[PDB]
């Protein structure tokens, strides 16, 4: 059927077989120029790769490693839509009748690799499929395969790290250790078209973590890390970001030292601690480990104190031995902070705290929950997802290359040199919209962003907000209720704060809730239609209540 | 910092 198509599309009158000639002009039609000569270059390297054209000696008169070659052509592809067709008829034409044993072998090899990282358009697909199944009965399911989970997870935004090529010789699947913030790691298996998300999935049913909401996958190479997110970004591409960072700074691009975390990044702002005992678990850990490294910073002492002593509870309970205090403090305290006095006045401190507040004696799940909750408290920022935003029109955020961090307390501007210029809560997000520009409305002030990430940035904030309105028992009155003879109708005027009395401001398939006025006290029927949901889960202040007017 | 997490290295956007 492919044979089929050239007859049809094929523009110079191509061979529709094996040639060992440059191009003149491409196989196909290319309206745009840059394609046009685009699709020949490619199709230089692709032969001078698959041994059709002698490879120069020391245009393209030029040498380039066979990796350098895989890297052009996939490159292009990605880079260049257009070309993605153009360049699977090259490999098709020339892996059709193939009669050197060799060359066949190398031609299906960077199927497997562009099958890998980008899609057919859709006129080809079909066709393609075909000629994918007349193949070897070695690689013939394989790239069918390939080709179905790249069509499912979208074009890779880079071409194939070494890791990839060593799986094509493979034919096999990559293994991939995650490290837990327990220390130990979960090795999962992993394809071309792993996503994080995927990746979390499979990390969630290993440790059976049935609250997910937040775990981030983050990587992390030659002192420098970012964050994969639970996203639909893909790993392997995260991993050609460290390769071509590393054959920068000199070493291998098998040299490869990189490592791959899973990480508590968010909070939600429904967060409960008490839900999951495996959360609490691992951002327990993740927790404490922190305060180690010196991550999670503390602003005053008799905090640290708490999380030392909430910490020998964990660890020894209701016993109070300083061979066991004087024991763990060290371990637990940062080295820079341990230093700064006496390991007696240490433990005294954290045993006389210890003994104080755990009066009663609560399970180890209590006293971590309790910790998890402190964290969240303390370090908003810390516990942010981070995006680079530039500012194009606003007031009160003068600054125009800025960082927003979105966590469970709300937006945050951020300054270059890490001062917070504007924040905002959930319940003063008006609206959120990606055009590669963001609009952002306020109850008071509109602004205007470009950033990269904004479809994203736009997404997470939904989430945030539908979270907040779906268990949002509050609500303001929109139009006004005169009181009737009628005692079961509730009277309100505009602008009151309606609190729905145990109605989830979910269930609105119902078009009636009851609930009390706070201004008057009277309680009574309401209908829904009169609502509108505040995104808040505590009561919101007279503050709020102004500027929601 | 923030954009600093010790331990883990610097950031990137």
């Amino acid at each position: 059927t492919f044979p089929k198509f050239a007859v049809t599309y094929f523009q110079k009158s191509a061979s529709h077989t094996h040639i060992q000639k440059p191009l003149r002009y491409p196989l196909l039609y290319h309206e745009n120029d840059t394609d046009h000569s685009a699709a020949l270059d490619v199709w230089i390297i692709i032969l001078r790769f698959m041994g059709d054209l002698p490879e120069p000696v020391v245009i393209s008169d030029r040498p380039m490693s066979n990796l350098e070659k895989v890297h052009f052509i996939v490159g292009y592809a990605i880079m260049r839509p257009g070309l993605r067709d153009e360049i699977y008829c090259q490999i098709c034409k020339q892996l059709s009748e193939n009669y050197k044993t060799s060359s066949r072998a190398r031609g299906w090899i960077l199927l497997s690799l562009c099958l890998g990282c980008f899609p057919p358009s859709e006129r080809f697909m079909k066709y393609l499929l075909n000629f994918i199944s007349q193949g070897p009965p070695s690689y013939g399911p394989f790239c069918a395969e390939r080709l179905q989970r790249t069509f499912a997870n979208g074009v890779r935004a880079e071409p194939p790290t070494w890791l990839e090529l060593q799986a094509v010789k493979s034919k096999k699947h990559i293994p991939i250790q995650v490290i837990l913030a327990t220390g130990r790691s979960l090795t999962i298996s992993v394809d071309s078209a792993s996503t994080s998300r995927e990746i979390c999935q499979h990390v969630a049913q290993k440790q059976g973590l049935r609250d997910n909401l937040g775990f981030s996958l983050q990587v992390a190479v030659y002192d420098k890390f970012w964050s994969l997110g639970s996203g639909c970004d893909h790993l392997m591409d995260a991993v050609a970001q460290c390769e071509q960072l590393a054959r920068e700074r000199g070493e291998s691009q098998r040299q490869a030292p990189w490592r791959i975390y899973f990480r508590k990044e968010f909070f939600t702002p429904w967060h409960d601690s008490q839900e999951d005992p495996v959360s609490t678990e691992l951002i327990y850990h993740q927790v404490l480990r922190g305060v180690w490294s010196g991550e999670y910073n503390f602003e005053k002492e008799e905090e640290l104190v708490e999380l030392l002593a909430r910490h020998c509870y964990v660890q020894l309970g209701a016993t109070v031995k300083s061979n066991a205090v004087q024991e763990l403090l060290p371990s637990c305290v940062p080295s820079k902070l341990y230093r700064t006095k006496s390991p007696e006045k240490w433990a005294s401190l954290v045993t006389a705290a210890h003994a104080k507040a755990q009066y009663t004696q609560a399970t180890p799940l209590a006293v971590r929950e309790q910790t998890v909750e402190a964290a969240r408290l303390l370090w908003p920022l810390l516990f942010s997802r981070l995006f680079e935003v530039t500012t194009l029109s606003g007031p009160r955020l003068p600054k125009t290359q800025l960082v927003l961090a979105i966590n469970w307390k709300g937006m945050y501007f951020l300054d270059q040199k890490e001062r917070t210029l504007l924040g905002l809560s959930f319940a003063e997000v008006m609206g959120l919209v990606a055009n590669k520009k963001l609009l952002l409305a306020t109850l008071q002030e509109e602004y205007e962003f470009v950033s990269p990430s904004s479809v994203a940035i736009a997404e997470m904030v939904a989430l945030f907000l539908g979270g907040l309105k779906e268990r949002s028992v509050f609500a303001m009155a929109l139009q006004d209720r005169r009181a009737t003879d009628d005692i079961t109708l509730l009277p309100f005027k505009k602008g009151d704060l309606l609190i729905l009395t145990k109605k989830q401001g979910l269930l609105a398939s119902e078009n009636w809730a009851l609930g009390q006025n706070d201004r008057t006290g009277k309680t009574g029927l309401v209908p829904t239609a009169c609502l509108y949901t505040i995104p808040s889960v505590t009561k919101p202040s007279t503050q709020l209540l102004s500027l929601l007017a | 910092s923030i954009l600093n997490r010790p331990g883990l290295g610097s950031i990137v956007f």
